[PDB]
């Protein structure tokens, strides 16, 4: 009856959900298991760069805390 | 100066030349006018952002929005031009010769 | 061999996508365009078959004429005919499409369609039932399976 | 002053209005043929 | 730089996309097949250049989620129903001249 | 890294547009007493697949072309304006996370018209012109309220910056402040796709879809998928903008499984709309946009303005 | 025909875009304000004839920090000198010059 | 003006509601006791630096420090 | 090549005038100063105008030159030498423009013109939580009065006007 449609709806809900779960899992294994970071203003942006800078590996995601200073 | 306003400007007289050289059909000549209008928005543009003058970044808006008004005032004089006579051909326009 | 495995195979896939998509354009001309509103009717329903109704005529797979071809149709007809993308196949639907049907002796008739177009499947009724057009659809449907595009272009 | 060049000028006319110097017909048909299908219509249209 | 790798992967997959739509139906040899100014409307031209002036009315409608941020409030209020109104007198306008008629 | 991304939108996004033809043949079917498809695959999951085979080997129709070029270009533009249409869209996480994303996809959207128009000149009937400039002339109408409804829901996001719209719909649905907003931007987000009721060009009221007419057109899987592409992006693009979900930053995929369900609930109503009423006139819908929805868009545009700041609701910039 | 309307009235129409030094959202500087504000400073009330030639260093200091024209030629010479010395093989480019050294902050 | 406007909401509703909305935009701001807030929160919002002050001497209104008693606040926005 | 990226597109956006400028056909005209718009405001983009970029195209491309092309499809016929002359004289005319400002890093046509990439030029500091341009724009509000009353006069005049001059009475 009208449950014959619900394959298709499901395939298709499939097929919409990959996107949304593909790029949030690319984003947490692109930057060190966490958000990407969002860099709408210049800040942000600066920020990042000085994270960047202060990681020492080139890479903005590696976190240095107070493990760091003396 | 710097090497973008060099194209930009050359793009400019690209189609000021083009606007000012006929071929046959007058919405040629609004397209070349109009691509006059788009080089001189991202002249304006180009200098306000290079700048950071804050003001100025509603100035290309107001170019914009003024020159397409212009633009569809344009538009109606070819199609009254049109409607009379067929094609949109600037030799259609000789009555006044005389 | 290999190659005449790969062209089997290929041919099934094509004929599988043809026969199982057909569109049809249709030629409702007379009292058959009524039984063929009752071939894709809720009943019988030609679109659970992949045999979409009212399909446009620009991108049909079938013709199916249903209804009687007189001779002042029959040019549109075959224009019709002439703009339809190959594969096009041609179900003749009812007696007068068929034969003339009960027209067969008039001054104005086409005495059946296949005077004027190539026909496949013939399908006999003055109308044929719904049941019997989908009789003759799922008969085309078996015809475009035993299609051997691909072998025979290997064999030449 | 009259020349060549400038010899087949006529003056205006005197309104300054000069003369001006129709309607599509469309061959129609039944958009799916399965209800009517066997229509032909000749159209005048005026847009 | 990975929005103009975007656009370009875009772009790819869509000529891709076309370029098999054109050429892969021409495999299959088929039979050759051998046998066999437009009217001007007032109204169609007026819609798109009614569109054009108030899509220009829009233009100048688009930095008003900037523009509440101001400490000018008063005078950005005054402002912001100023251009919808004078949207709404160019509808008005183009209702009560016979504008918006046969297309209405 | 990042090419995988893309690919995982953009190829999910034509499966997508694949199995909307059969949720569209089989829900239509159920909706019309019948059965859609059930006979080429079980429960007729192989319908979409047998289809696009068959469309992708039958024969380049009968005629030639005005313009090749145009020819050509009309169905690169479609699909390529449709594919990136979904790379802003936050679910929960945009691919292209941009400030301006709203902007975007209101830019490309209004590049979209350039299809039509150009399939409209490369074939060489003056009639298929004429439905083409028809059909441009009620897209371009729409988008004028698509901008002004989405300027005024804007107004309570705070930016041009669609991931923000996540943020501002966490207390309530943003249909609760503005249903009207919401329901004049689905009917014209329903008028943009050229989907029925509205669909002109499909149907009748067509100087030009009149059976035996000339006219060279494009492959029509083409323009056909660019078309459901549109349709399921402005379906996702309604529900983030109207009907946001609750999304937690630690289960990201909560919020994909949520906003998903509703965009499905919000194409099946594309389809459920399709099957339940006959199409306007072209000068009625002419009249529905310029007498009847863009009124109530200017009024309720200066409403959302005046509005956050007569009750001190004025949202954050960042 | 100038018809000073604006300072006749009072009214502020169109001086609040004329310049860059003037009073701009969230105070933001552009990037020439302090060369225009010494160069409008100096050239205020004594009128064109006397500013063009008493506060030519001001409006040069001005107009070479909006087009930069001697910066970019000072950098072409450095770079095409540098650019001879590396094909002549004289010069090597430092660590410091080439992403070997850890950035600063 | 009471058979006019049941007439008008009779013929011509949409424009009924248009004008309705429209008028209550233009004239609610200057009666809603909010919209002083929607001032007072936007002059609020630091997006400068605070570039602070030489103490000459004489400014007993100008804090030294940030949570000192004097200065500018923002309680009536915690509470509101 | 990459630090050339305005440099590149503003290359393309000559080309593609001196395309539409020596005036083949408005339809293809039309299409030229389109992939023209296009380029020109990736240019503006490649500065930091994404608001003007997009700008460019949801008002021009996607308002005005769609009017463009469509009174273009009432106007013109669906179905040479001089375009194509034209053509490559603008095109052998900038491609020696670039080779002459790319060999010798200056050039003076009108102007003198630095031949580095465009990169040089731009600021090192940062705007903090928004955009220099966008609260410019934004600005049209508070500051812009009188430019906003004269903008929308203009604009309900040429409403008034096209309504007069297609009136043909
Ligand atoms: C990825 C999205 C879906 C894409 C489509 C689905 C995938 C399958 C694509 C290939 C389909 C099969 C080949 C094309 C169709 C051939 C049909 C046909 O009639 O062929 C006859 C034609 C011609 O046969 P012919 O010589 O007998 O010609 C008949 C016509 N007359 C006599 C009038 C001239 O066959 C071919 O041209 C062979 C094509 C190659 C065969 C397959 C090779 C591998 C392809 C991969
Ligand atoms: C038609 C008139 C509509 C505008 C009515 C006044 C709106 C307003 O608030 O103006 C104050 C605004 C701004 O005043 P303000 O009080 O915001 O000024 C404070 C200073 N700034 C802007 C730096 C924050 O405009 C003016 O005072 C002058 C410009 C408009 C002058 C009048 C134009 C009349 C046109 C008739 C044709
Ligand atoms: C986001 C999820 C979905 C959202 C909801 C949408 C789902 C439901 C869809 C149903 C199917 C619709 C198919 C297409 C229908 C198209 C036809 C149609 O509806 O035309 C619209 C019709 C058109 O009118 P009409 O043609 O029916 O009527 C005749 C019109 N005249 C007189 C001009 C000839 O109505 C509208 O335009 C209404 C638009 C929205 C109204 C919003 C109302 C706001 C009310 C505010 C308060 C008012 C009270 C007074 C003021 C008080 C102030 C305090
Ligand atoms: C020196 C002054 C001119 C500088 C630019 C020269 C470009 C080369 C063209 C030279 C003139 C060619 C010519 O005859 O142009 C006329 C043509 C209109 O004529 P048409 O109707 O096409 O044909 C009938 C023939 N009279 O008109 C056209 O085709 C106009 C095309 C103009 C487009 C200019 C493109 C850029 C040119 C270089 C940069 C300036
Ligand atoms: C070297 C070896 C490989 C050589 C080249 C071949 C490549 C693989 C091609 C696909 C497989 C080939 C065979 C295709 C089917 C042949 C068998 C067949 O037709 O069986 C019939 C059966 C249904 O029976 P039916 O006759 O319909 O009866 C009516 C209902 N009682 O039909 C069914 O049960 C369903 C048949 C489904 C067909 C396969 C699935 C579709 C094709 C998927 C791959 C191609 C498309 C990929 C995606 C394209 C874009 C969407
Ligand atoms: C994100 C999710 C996307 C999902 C996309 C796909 C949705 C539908 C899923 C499949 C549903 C079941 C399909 C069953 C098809 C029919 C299979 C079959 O047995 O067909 C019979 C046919 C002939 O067999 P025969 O040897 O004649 O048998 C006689 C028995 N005495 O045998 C044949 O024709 C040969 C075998 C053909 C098998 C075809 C199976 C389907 C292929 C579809 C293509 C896509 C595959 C998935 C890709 C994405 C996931 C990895
Ligand atoms: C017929 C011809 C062929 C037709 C098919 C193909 C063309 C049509 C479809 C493609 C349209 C391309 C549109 C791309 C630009 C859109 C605007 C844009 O860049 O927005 C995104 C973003 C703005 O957001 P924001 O966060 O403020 O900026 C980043 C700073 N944090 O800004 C950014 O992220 C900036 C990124 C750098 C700048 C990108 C520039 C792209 C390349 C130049 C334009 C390419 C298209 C030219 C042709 C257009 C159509 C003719
Ligand atoms: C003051 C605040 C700001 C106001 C300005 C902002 C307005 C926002 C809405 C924008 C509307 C744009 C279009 C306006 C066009 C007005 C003219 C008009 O429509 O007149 C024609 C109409 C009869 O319609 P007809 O021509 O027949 O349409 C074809 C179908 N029959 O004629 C009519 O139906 C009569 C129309 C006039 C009477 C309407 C009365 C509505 C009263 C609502 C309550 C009061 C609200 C406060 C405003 C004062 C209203 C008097
Ligand atoms: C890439 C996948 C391609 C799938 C193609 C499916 C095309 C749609 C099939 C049925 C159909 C529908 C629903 C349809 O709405 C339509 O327009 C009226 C058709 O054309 C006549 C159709 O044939
Ligand atoms: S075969 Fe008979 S019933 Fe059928 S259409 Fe002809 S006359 Fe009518």
């Amino acid at each position: 009856m009208w449950f014959e449609v619900l394959p298709g709806i499901a395939v298709m809900g499939v097929c919409l959900f990959i996107p949304g779960m593909a790029t949030a899992r690319i984003h947490r294994f692109s930057n060190g298991g966490r958000e990407k970071r969002v860099a709408h203003y210049s800040y942000q942006w600066y920020l990042m760069e000085r994270d960047r800078r202060v990681s020492g590996v080139n890479r903005y995601y590696v976190s240095k805390g107070l493990e760091n200073i003396d | 100066m710097s090497l973008v306003y060099m194209n930009i400007m050359m793009a400019f007289t690209v189609s000021l030349t083009g606007l000012l050289m006929y071929r046959s059909h007058l919405m040629s000549s609004l397209l070349c006018l109009e691509g006059m209008m788009l080089s001189l928005f991202i002249l304006a543009t180009l200098m306000i952002l290079n700048s950071h003058f804050t003001l100025a970044s509603m100035m290309p808006i107001i170019l914009l929005v003024f020159a397409a008004c212009e633009a569809a005032l344009g538009l109606s004089l070819l199609v009254m031009v049109s409607n009379t006579y067929g094609t949109d051909y600037v030799q259609n326009l000789n009555l006044l010769q005389c | 061999s290999r190659g005449e495995y790969v062209v089997a195979k290929l041919d099934d896939l094509i004929n599988w996508a043809r026969r199982s998509s057909l569109w049809p354009m249709t030629f409702g001309l007379a009292c058959c365009a009524v039984e063929m509103m009752h071939m894709a009717a809720p009943r019988y329903d030609m679109d659970r078959f992949g045999v979409v109704f009212r399909a446009s005529p620009r991108q049909s797979d079938v013709m199916i004429v249903a209804g009687t071809l007189t001779n002042k149709m029959a040019p549109a007809l075959r224009k019709v005919y002439d703009q339809m993308p190959e594969p096009r196949y041609v179900v003749s639907m009812g007696s007068c499409a068929n034969g003339g049907g009960y027209y067969h002796y008039s001054y104005s008739v086409v005495r059946g369609c296949d005077r004027i177009v190539p026909v496949d499947i013939y399908v006999p009724g003055c109308p044929p039932t719904a049941e019997a057009l989908l009789y003759g659809i799922l008969q085309l449907q078996k015809k475009i399976k035993r299609e051997k595009r691909l072998r025979i272009w290997y064999r030449r | 002053y009259p020349t060549k060049e400038t010899a087949h000028w006529k003056p205006p006319p005197w309104n300054d209005v000069d003369p001006p110097k129709s309607n599509l017909t469309l061959n129609f048909g039944p958009q799916h043929p399965a209800a009517h299908g066997v229509l032909r219509l000749v159209m005048e249209l005026s847009g | 730089m990975n929005l103009m790798i975007t656009l370009l992967t875009n772009f790819t997959l869509a000529t891709l996309l076309v370029t098999i739509a054109f050429w892969l139906p021409q495999l299959n040899v088929y039979s050759e097949k051998t046998s066999p100014r437009l009217p001007f409307s007032m109204k169609f031209f007026l819609v798109a250049i009614t569109f054009l002036l108030f899509d220009l009315e829009i233009a100048l409608l688009l930095p008003l989620p900037w523009a509440s941020q101001t400490t000018n409030l008063n005078t950005m209020l005054t402002m912001a129903l100023l251009l919808i109104f004078l949207l709404a007198v160019s509808l008005a306008y183009e209702w009560t001249q016979k504008g918006l008629e046969w297309t209405e | 890294m990042f090419m995988i991304n893309v690919l995982t939108l953009i190829i999910p996004i034509l499966l997508a547009v694949a199995f909307l033809t059969l949720v569209e043949r089989k829900v239509l079917g159920y909706m019309q007493f019948r059965k859609g498809p059930n006979v080429v695959g079980p429960y007729g999951l192989l319908q979409p697949i047998a289809d696009a085979i068959k469309l992708f080997i039958k024969e380049p129709l009968r005629p030639a072309t005005s313009s090749i070029s145009m020819f050509i270009l009309a169905p690169i533009l479609a699909l390529t304006l449709a594919l990136t249409m979904w790379i802003p869209l936050p679910m929960p996480y945009p691919l292209i996370n941009m400030n301006l994303g709203v902007l975007f996809m209101l830019a490309m959207s209004s590049l979209a018209v350039y299809s039509i128009l150009w399939s409209g000149w490369a074939s060489n009937s003056k009639y298929a012109l004429i439905g083409a400039l028809r059909a441009v002339a009620q897209t371009i109408s729409y988008e004028v309220t698509l901008a002004i409804i989405l300027l005024s829901v804007l107004l309570m996001n705070g930016s041009f910056t669609l991931s923000t719209l996540i943020i501002t719909q966490e207390q309530v649905w943003l249909i609760f402040p503005a249903w009207p907003l919401a329901m004049m931007w689905f009917i014209s987000t329903l008028a943009e796709t050229n989907r029925a009721p509205f669909d002109l060009t499909e149907g009748e009221s067509e100087l030009v879809s009149g059976f035996n007419v000339e006219y060279a057109a494009g492959p029509f899987a083409l323009f056909f998928m660019a078309e459901y592409a549109n349709i399921i992006m402005m379906n996702i693009f309604t529900t983030t903008l109207f009907l946001g979900a609750f999304h937690n930053p630690y289960m990201p995929e909560l919020y994909t499984i949520n906003f998903t369900i509703k965009s499905l609930l919000l194409s099946i109503t594309f389809l459920w709309i399709r099957a339940s009423y006959p199409r306007f006139r072209y000068d009625q819908l002419m009249h529905l946009l310029w007498k009847n929805f863009l009124p109530l868009t200017l009024a309720l545009c200066m409403w959302h303005v005046s509005l956050p700041i007569l009750l001190s609701s004025i949202p954050p910039q960042t | 025909p100038f018809f000073d309307v604006q300072k006749k009235l009072g009214v502020d129409l169109d001086h609040w875009m004329t310049i860059q030094s003037a009073e701009q959202p969230h105070r933001i500087p552009a990037r020439c304000h302090a060369f225009e504000k010494e160069w409008i400073e100096c050239a205020h009330g004594i009128g064109s004839i006397r500013a063009e030639k008493e506060c030519k260093i001001e409006f040069e200091d001005f107009r070479e920090c909006l087009l930069r024209q001697k910066t970019m030629k000072r950098l072409n010479a450095i770079k095409r000198q540098r650019d001879k010395l590396i094909k002549e093989g004289k010069y090597t480019p430092p660590p410091h010059h080439s992403g070997q050294e850890d950035l600063r902050p | 003006v009471a058979a006019f406007l049941k007439n008008v909401w009779a013929k011509e509703p949409v424009l009924v509601a248009s004008f309705a909305i429209a008028g209550l935009a233009v004239i609610l701001p200057t009666l809603s006791p909010y919209t002083k807030y929607s001032l007072m929160i936007n002059r609020a919002t630091p997006y400068n630096y605070p570039v602070p002050l030489r103490d000459d001497g004489n400014m007993p209104d100008v804090p030294s420090h940030p949570q000192d008693p004097q200065g500018p606040s923002l309680e009536w926005l915690k509470r509101l | 090549m990459m630090t050339y990226i305005v440099f590149i597109l503003s290359i393309i956006f000559v080309m593609g005038f001196v395309g539409f400028s020596s005036k083949p056909s408005p339809i293809y005209g039309g299409l030229g100063l389109i992939v023209s718009g296009g380029v020109g405001c990736g240019i503006v983009l490649n500065f930091g105008g994404s608001f003007l970029g997009l700008m460019v195209f949801l008002i021009y491309l996607g308002g005005m030159m769609v009017v463009f092309g469509y009174t273009t499809a009432m106007a013109t016929e669906q179905y040479n030498k001089v375009v194509l002359g034209t053509f490559i004289t603008g095109l052998l005319m900038e491609f020696l423009m670039v080779y002459y400002v790319l060999k010798d890093k200056e050039v003076e046509i009108v102007f003198k013109f630095n031949g580095m990439g465009d990169w040089v030029i731009y600021d090192t500091g940062d705007s903090g939580f928004f955009s220099e341009e966008a609260m410019g724009i934004a600005a049209l509000y508070s500051y812009g009065t009188w430019l906003v009353i004269v903008t929308g006069w203009s604009l309900l005049i040429g409403v008034v006007v096209i309504m007069e001059i297609t009136r043909g009475n």
